[PDB]
């Protein structure tokens, strides 16, 4: 009996990654693209500057 | 090393475009069509099978889908 | 880059042991079982579906197999 | 729009190779394991050497 290693599965985890969303500059500061949220917005004080 | 979980079974129904949908929403069709183009006589195999189940002339095609859709992937 | 052709669909029925049968003749079972363990309520989904087709109390389980066996892979 | 490569699918073709039979020393001389055949065998001339 011998052993084989099956190399690297980098592209394999890629094709298995078919639902993730990619993300960028990561540093200690990891940025990512779209994601929504709920924002209560109030026009408490907006003067129109020149009526 | 079966990389089992095709993540599409855990889709994120979110507005930005997902990882590889471009080829994904055709890949299973090309799967089944390639497989049957390679194993043709399995067509009439499935036919004789299904025509013997259901006995409805309407569930017959349903069992045709059954057989022609177990054959490609799980093989 | 779907590496489509799972070669088992082109087995060589020859005396020496094939490439990776050891895990292969369990991989689809672990596939379906993992998938259903992750998506349980789909059980009774398939149940209500099949119980509405066939109308035989014997083809019913057949359509149960239908649904529970399209769901895992082609998804 | 950008592009990703999906790396290498070496292990992916392995797991897709679930029916092949492996083969060895290949050179210009490729050896492989089991494969059967049909052999008509004749005892035309076999002397038992020492009856």
């Amino acid at each position: 009996q011998t052993v084989v290693v099956l190399g690297s599965q980098e592209g394999a985890v890629h094709t298995a990654l078919a639902g993730a969303l990619e993300a960028e500059m990561d540093g200690a500061k990891g940025r990512l693209s779209s994601g929504h949220l709920k924002c209560r917005l109030k026009m408490d004080k907006l003067r129109l500057k020149g009526v | 090393a079966v990389t089992l979980p095709s993540h599409s079974t855990r889709k994120l129904q979110t507005r930005s475009q997902t990882w590889l949908e471009s080829r994904e929403y055709t890949k299973h069709l090309i799967r089944v069509e390639n497989w049957i183009f390679r194993n043709p006589g399995f067509a009439l195999a499935a036919a004789a099978i299904a025509w013997l189940l259901g006995s409805s002339t309407s569930q017959k095609v349903i069992y045709l889908v059954m057989i022609l859709l177990i054959a490609p992937a799980y093989s």
